[PDB]
């Protein structure tokens, strides 16, 4: 009956939570909404693994970058983000997002929108066929399964 | 040629049994029970939803994912640096530095590309006459760092090592068509 | 008869050439250099003095029913002394036909509104005005349509960098985003493409 | 719009944006079998408009 | 071959490895430096010279449309052999 | 591929890796040129 | 040297045109400072207001004045109403931007750059 | 064996017709039957 | 200078600065601004973190492609050090805590750890190695963490001779224990001060200001070796601090007078939270602990920093604890804090 | 058509559509996944005589 | 090669919402019409101007 191991379970049990049911935003910019929604589509249901789009980032687990980021809309990009509650994960979808993509040299773009908020998990096409964006929600699935915040908090 | 949506209406004529056909319509909602019945129909249907990661959507030989630098037969690279992919590429993803191998050969000392700036056109492999930069089928090559996603020769070279055996099936598919 | 050229046909170019002299003729004061293209296509121009008198008469004459404005575009040209070509496409729905109308400004030389005939070009000359520069006049609401709600320049002229002179990020000091001059990881290659062999002898300029 | 966008695919290699429409017609002409297709899609997809 | 250098990086086949006194090896710890394995000079070194009994042959690498384009080359030096400009082949004339 | 199985090649990898990601054994990238300028290399004498 | 002007027939009257708008500014910054939960006094709002007016002093060309005055009603308007945010407001301050100094030295000291 | 030219073209006689036209089908009760059926169970539930 | 390490731009994000640090306690309040200021001008920062990779991510983002690395290291694995030093011109340990636990003491994380850090930055070939002690750090305190503070300052100069040592006062920020803490005392709806505040003096300084201080230290030639104070320009009473807070948030301030003795048991009973505690008898201690006088010690001004004033800088903390009622008022409505010089 | 003669009978009725006969699903009637090789034709700019680009 | 398809143009009457959704149905039927003969009279040869 160790504390260390009775804390591995609860963590995975925590992360287990958090990671069966994933929130995201109803945030696309550009194209890549529309591989987003595909992915809500019968085809490849969300729904299926937990995923649920709540409109309000106070309600909200993550937000996938879906498309283009200008230089007009990175502040209401941020707000959002910092709206969200901790635990709050960010997945960028998309070649415009992780550094500008075609429009990299343009006056009006953020070269990625890790520059605003930070990622963790990039998604790359023009546009990321739904299936990889699914693969990119399991990959986050699994981070999430290796965060061992509790065993830190007991280490310290 | 030209027709109406709503304009088919004509003067009215009514009689006692299509207004009680309508009061019959409007009381008990006969429109909208037509609507749960649709619905009720796709309660009783297979679902299109397939069963993610183990059985997949499918695809076509000219699918354009990854990249990768092939080689010929023998283990050579195919890549002679004559820049059309770079010169092409409109998101300006492609970096090349050539130089004379010490066989004397043409080849390449830098073969970089951003995909965060590719768009996954395809301009590259068919710029390319030696079909050696080709846009590969992997579109499951996410990652968790922005870093990772800035690939170099060797990375292309491992992945064209990695997928010849369904690269060149596809491309003996495709390749007439071209 | 040849499968690769395109097919031309005259009785076009005659309608547009016949209808440029009526306006050239109907609207002297105004009317500058009527041409018409190899494809068929009719070209107005016109002194800027003249663009609500023009539109209008395009817009309410009969045998001119050009009562949609498509489309409203500026031209940099930095080599003539007033770079803006202006250009008012236009469409009429009774003859199935289009007109293209051209003004020319500058920097400090605006030009009127024609928010009165065609509504439809409020914010296409907001556009011109954040895009390069033109002001007009007497329009109800002229501000910014597309640029951020701080950017000072106009990007669409020739002489603005392609990437701009400021760039984006936030600091965590701050907790902002802020505005930092431009610092690029990979800078645009520039690459000249002009062939040094003449390409079309028909558009060769005498020295 | 799946199928469609498989359809698509097919022709291009890329489900949404397809550089395939180029000056002076296509770059690739169809594969075969891909008019069947769109024709067992076309017979169909009537039902679907009738049913929204 | 994949040799190391005094710093244990791997010397890929463009003969690059950093100094062992420069930071940029930070991103190569607790990772790893990725080389292909496979050089292709050793590679075609290792193929053997294909005879010929005509002075001019061509070469389209394999497979026709799925190798490169055709050139011809000269075989009238004894001594030297005739290699492609595309790929490596390596021709010889048979009779001399 | 049990019935039409590929073609051999030496270089084609005999184990199949999946996303390493977020693990060592992943890419790192890096600059695959050698150093372009070359800087003089003083003497190891004095003047004197 | 004979051209249209656009509003001000000579440069007195584009000067009281841009007194009014140093009038508009002068009244708005304490508004958006309280709106916008601006973390700065009324007082530096002013100075930088007149900074950014003095930072076009130079001009001498009417319509330039005009098209100046313009402009500056434009941001006005996007102030007042707050179509702008306090990100857009504080970029006016450059409050990240390391100053390069404009001592030839550290100029050579630091690059290339003239 | 030959080489003719092959190319995805539709088949010999076309493909078969397409229907294209609403169908919206026309269904339920005449109206006084349903009147009939509701004033029935009133009354029979009151009694 | 190794070809490398040249510096080469303008000093922006995507520029070089020369700079290949390895920052200790990166992940702290004070951290991240050293971080920013790092990476804001185009240096390499090797970030070695024992926490979750879920609490890196502002940093994550405060560096261009490649300038940030991360590493998973612990202080007592000696090795996860020598990984991190490999490569580094410069050494920044902010390694610090305002309690103890079960696992470490006060002595491990202020005398063993730098001095461990300090042996491999010396071993490893590094040029400079900054340290951040404490300002009223002397071996005859009534607190332990600045007796403890001193020894490890004295072992790191033992150690690496050429040690940059900076010695601050409270600093106050957004993610703060200082102002935050005594915001938030009103939620025990009164304010217990020793002495009623008076008899004790505080010189705080703005984070900013320390960050950039280190970060230009970095690379500044006359300052190996030597002791730095980085201090605001205005001393205030303990009393006058509070209140000028309490105005700032637009509370209530009900100060009365409280004994050591019995506030420093209050702090041993909140001390014992198993989690972070709200306060501590160590805490209690440094606080009503006076402000050292500059001394003749060098400084921000010396370093090339004009410090900034509370003044400006209180509201951007202090806006977050006001309600409703009080948000938008401005920052002139709030009566200044007498300033003092003793 | 995994569906057993009184679903479908329940759905069309629901519907009042013959669904069976018009199915979301591809079941064997779709062309293909390996389709033989293809012999492209050629434009008529291929021939070796009164082919000169200065007509054309 | 529109002129040699037959199809139709939906048109409303009171320039609503309702109109303009029955419109885009109608549009999507007669993209149905027009790709049955699209399909059925397709005409062999090559895809890009012979023009290189
Ligand atoms: C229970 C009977 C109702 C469900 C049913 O499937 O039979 C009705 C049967 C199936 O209708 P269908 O949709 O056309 O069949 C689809 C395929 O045939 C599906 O055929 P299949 O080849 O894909 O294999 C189907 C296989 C499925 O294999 C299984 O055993 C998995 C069953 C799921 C368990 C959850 O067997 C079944 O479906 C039997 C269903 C048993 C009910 C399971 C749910 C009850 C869970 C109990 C809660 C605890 O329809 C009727 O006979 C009339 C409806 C009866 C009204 C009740
Ligand atoms: C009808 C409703 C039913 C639903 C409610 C049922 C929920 C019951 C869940 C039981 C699980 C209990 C453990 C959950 C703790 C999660 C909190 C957390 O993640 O914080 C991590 C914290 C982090 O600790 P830390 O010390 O590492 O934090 C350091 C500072 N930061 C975070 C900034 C780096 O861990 C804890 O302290 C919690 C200890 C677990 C025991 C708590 C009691
Ligand atoms: C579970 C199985 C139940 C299925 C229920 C969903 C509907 C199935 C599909 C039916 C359909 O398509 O529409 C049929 C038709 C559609 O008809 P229609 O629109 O095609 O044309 C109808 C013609 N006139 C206008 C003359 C009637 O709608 C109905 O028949 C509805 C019947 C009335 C429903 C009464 C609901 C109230 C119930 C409480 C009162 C109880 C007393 C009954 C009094 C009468
Ligand atoms: C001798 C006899 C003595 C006794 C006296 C009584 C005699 C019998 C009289 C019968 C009267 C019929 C029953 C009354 C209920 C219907 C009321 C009604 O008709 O409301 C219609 C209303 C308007 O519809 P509309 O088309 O917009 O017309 C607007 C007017 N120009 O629109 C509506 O109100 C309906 C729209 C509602 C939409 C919400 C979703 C409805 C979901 C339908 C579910 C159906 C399932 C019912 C389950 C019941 C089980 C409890
Ligand atoms: N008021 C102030 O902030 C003052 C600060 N200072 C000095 O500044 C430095 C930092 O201040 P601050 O940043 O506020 O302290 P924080 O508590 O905000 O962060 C300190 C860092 O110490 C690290 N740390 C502590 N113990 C360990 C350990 N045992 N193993 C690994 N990492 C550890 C933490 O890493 P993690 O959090 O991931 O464990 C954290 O990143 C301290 O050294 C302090 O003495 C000086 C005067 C006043
Ligand atoms: S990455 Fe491509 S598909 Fe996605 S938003 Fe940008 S342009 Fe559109
Ligand atoms: S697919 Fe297009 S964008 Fe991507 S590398 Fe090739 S040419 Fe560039
Ligand atoms: S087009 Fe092909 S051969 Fe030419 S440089 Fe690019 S990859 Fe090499
Ligand atoms: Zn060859």
């Amino acid at each position: 009956s160790r504390a260390e191991y009775v804390v591995t379970k609860l963590d995975d049990l925590i992360n287990w939570a958090r990671r069966s049911s994933l929130w995201p935003m109803t945030f696309g910019l550009a194209c890549c909404a529309v591989e987003m929604m595909h992915m809500a589509a019968p085809r490849y249901d969300m729904d299926r693994f937990g995923v649920v789009f709540r409109a309000s980032p106070r309600q909200a687990d993550v937000m996938i970058v879906a498309g283009t980021l200008t230089n007009k809309m990175a502040p209401a990009l941020r707000k959002v983000y910092d709206q969200m509650p901790e635990p709050r994960y960010v997945v960028s979808m998309g070649s415009c997002a992780n550094g500008g993509g075609y429009y990299h040299y343009s006056y009006s773009v953020v070269r990625g929108c890790d520059r605003i908020v930070p990622v963790d998990i990039y998604v790359p096409g023009c546009p990321p066929t739904a299936e990889a964006l699914l693969y990119g929600i399991l990959q986050l699935q699994r981070k999430i399964k290796r965060e061992q915040k509790l065993k830190i908090w007991y280490r310290r | 040629t030209y027709k109406y949506v709503n304009k088919k209406e004509q003067e009215s004529e009514v009689d006692m049994k299509s207004a009680t056909d309508n009061a019959a319509r409007i009381l008990m909602w006969t429109e909208l029970i037509r609507g749960l019945g649709m619905t009720l129909s796709y309660l009783f249907r297979e679902p299109a939803t397939i069963n993610y990661p183990f059985e997949k959507g499918p695809l076509s030989p000219r699918f354009r994912g990854e990249h990768a630098l092939r080689r010929y037969p023998s283990g050579e690279e195919r890549c002679i640096a004559c820049k059309l992919c770079e010169a092409i590429c409109p998101a300006q993803a492609i970096t090349i530095e050539a130089e004379p191998r010490a066989d004397g050969s043409r080849r390449t000392t830098r073969y970089d590309i951003d995909m965060t700036k590719c768009i996954y056109c395809g301009f590259c492999q068919e710029a390319c006459p030696v079909d050696a930069i080709v846009e590969g089928p992997n579109f499951e090559f996410s990652t968790e760092t922005h870093e990772e996603l800035l690939y170099n020769k060797e990375k292309l070279l491992n992945n064209g090592d990695k997928w010849e055996a369904e690269i060149a099936a596809n491309i003996q598919a495709d390749y007439l068509y071209r | 008869k040849r499968p690769t050229v395109r097919p031309r046909s005259d009785v076009t170019h005659k309608q547009l050439s016949a209808f440029g002299e009526y306006v050239a003729e109907i609207l002297p004061k105004y009317v500058q250099q009527v041409q018409v293209s190899c494809l068929d296509e009719l070209e107005i121009c016109i002194h800027p003095d003249g663009v609500i008198p023009t539109l209008t008469f395009l817009r309410d004459h009969t045998n001119a029913q050009f009562k949609s404005l498509a489309d409203l575009t500026a031209v940099d040209v930095p080599t003539r002394q007033n770079r803006f070509e202006i250009v008012y496409n236009l469409l009429s729905l009774r003859f199935n036909s289009r007109i293209r109308v051209k003004t020319y400004a500058d920097e400090l030389t605006p030009i009127d509104s024609i928010v009165s005939v065609h509504i439809a070009a409020n914010w296409y000359e907001r556009e011109v005005w954040d895009m390069f520069g033109v002001f007009f006049f007497n329009h109800p609401d002229l501000r910014r349509i597309l640029t951020d709600y701080g950017f000072e320049g106009h990007p669409f002229r020739k002489d603005f960098p392609l990437t701009g002179y400021v760039e984006l990020r936030y600091d965590d000091e701050v907790k902002r985003v802020v505005a930092e001059p431009v610092e690029l990881a990979q800078e645009f290659r520039k690459f000249d493409l002009n062939s040094p062999w003449e390409a079309f002898p028909a558009y060769r300029q005498p020295p | 719009r799946e199928k469609m966008f498989e359809f698509y695919e097919r022709v291009s290699g890329a489900r949404m944006h397809a550089a395939y429409i180029r000056p002076g017609g296509v770059h690739q002409d169809l594969p075969l079998g891909l008019l069947d297709d769109i024709y067992e899609f076309s017979k169909n997809f009537s039902l679907r408009i009738d049913e929204v | 071959g994949v040799q190391v250098s005094p710093s244990g990086e791997k010397i890929t086949h463009t003969g690059q490895v950093y100094d062992e006194k420069d930071y940029r090896r930070v991103r190569f710890v607790d990772r790893q430096k990725e080389v292909n394995e496979n050089f292709a000079i050793d590679l075609i070194a290792q193929q053997p010279v294909n005879e010929v009994e005509h002075r001019i042959i061509a070469c389209d690498g394999g497979g026709g449309a799925l190798g490169h384009p055709k050139v011809y080359i000269n075989l009238d030096k004894e001594t030297k052999t005739g290699t492609c400009g595309y790929c490596g082949l390596q021709f010889k004339q048979h009779h001399h | 591929p049990t019935t039409n199985p590929p073609t051999a090649r030496k270089f084609i990898w005999t184990n199949h890796k999946f996303n390493v990601s977020a693990t060592p054994e992943q890419y790192v990238p890096y600059s695959t040129t050698r150093k372009k300028i070359h800087e003089w290399v003083p003497p190891s004498t004095p003047y004197k | 040297t004979s051209v249209k002007p656009i509003f001000s027939r000579d440069l007195n009257e584009a000067k009281r045109r841009v007194r009014e708008l140093y009038r508009a500014w002068y009244r708005e910054v304490p508004n958006t400072v309280h709106l916008m939960q601006l973390d700065i006094t009324v007082k530096q709002g002013r100075d930088k207001v007149r900074e950014m007016f003095m930072k076009n002093a130079h001009v001498t060309d009417p319509r330039v004045v005009d098209l100046l005055v313009i402009k500056g009603k434009m941001e006005l308007q996007e102030t007042i109403k707050v179509w702008k945010q306090r990100t857009h407001v504080m970029r006016f301050f450059h409050e990240t931007e390391t100053p390069r100094p404009k001592d030839f030295l550290s100029k050579f000291y630091m690059g290339h750059d003239p | 064996a030959a080489s003719k030219v092959k190319q995805d073209m539709p088949p010999p006689g076309g493909y078969g017709p397409i229907d294209y036209k609403r169908n919206l089908p026309r269904r339920g009760l005449s109206g006084y039957s349903m009147f009939a059926v509701g004033i029935g169970a009133l009354i029979f539930g009151y009694w | 200078l190794h070809h490398a390490v040249i510096p080469h731009g303008k000093g922006g994000r995507s520029s070089v600065s020369g700079v290949v640090a390895t920052v200790f306690g990166a992940t702290g309040f004070l951290g991240r601004y050293v971080v920013n200021h790092l990476g804001r001008m185009g240096s390499q920062v090797i970030i070695p973190y024992r926490c979750d990779v879920y609490d890196i991510m502002h940093l994550r983002l405060m560096g261009d492609l490649g300038q940030l690395t991360f590493l998973e290291w612990d202080a007592r694995d000696k090795d996860s050090i020598r990984k991190a030093v490999q490569h580094s011109n410069v050494v920044i340990n902010l390694i610090g805590r305002e309690w103890e636990t079960r696992n470490f003491d006060f002595e491990d994380v202020f005398v063993n750890i730098p001095r461990a850090i300090a042996q491999a930055s010396k071993e490893a070939g590094v040029e400079r190695f900054i340290h951040v002690s404490h300002l009223n750090a002397s071996m005859k305190s009534s607190s332990k963490s600045l007796r403890s503070k001193a020894v490890g300052e004295k072992e790191v100069r033992s150690v690496f001779p050429e040690a940059i040592i900076i010695r601050p006062s409270d600093i106050f920020g957004r993610e703060d224990r200082f102002l935050n803490h005594f915001a938030n005392y009103r939620w025990f709806l009164a304010v217990p001060l020793v002495s009623l505040g008076f008899k004790t003096v505080k010189q705080p300084v703005y984070v900013a200001d320390v960050s950039k201080g280190i970060v230009n230290a970095t690379k500044d030639p006359d300052a190996v070796g030597k002791t730095f104070a980085f201090t605001g320009p205005n001393r205030y009473l303990l009393f006058h601090l509070v209140k000028y807070i309490f105005g700032m948030t637009h509370r209530t301030f009900i100060p009365y007078p409280l004994p050591l003795f019995v506030y420093s048991w209050i702090g041993k009973l909140f001390g014992l939270s198993p989690f972070e505690p709200w306060t501590t008898k160590d805490k209690v201690e440094r606080i009503h602990i006076s402000d050292v006088m500059p001394t003749d010690l060098p400084g921000l001004e010396d370093l090339g920093v004009q410090p900034t004033p509370l003044e400006l800088k209180s509201i951007e903390v202090l806006r977050r604890h006001r309600t409703y009622r009080w948000l938008s008022s401005e920052i002139e409505e709030t009566k200044p804090a007498k300033t003092v010089n003793y | 058509a995994s569906a057993t003669r009184v679903i479908q009978k329940l759905r069309n009725w629901a519907s009042g559509q013959d669904l069976q006969a018009k199915l979301q699903l591809r079941y064997q009637e779709i062309a293909k996944r390996t389709q033989p090789p293809p012999k492209l034709p050629v434009g008529p700019s291929h021939k070796l005589s009164n082919n000169y680009y200065c007509t054309r | 090669v529109y002129d040699q398809v037959e199809f139709d143009v939906p048109i409303g009457s009171r320039g609503d919402c309702y109109d303009r959704y029955l419109c885009r149905v109608e549009e999507m039927r007669q993209s149905l019409r027009i790709i049955e003969q699209c399909l059925n009279k397709m005409p062999p040869g090559e895809i890009k101007v012979d023009d290189a």
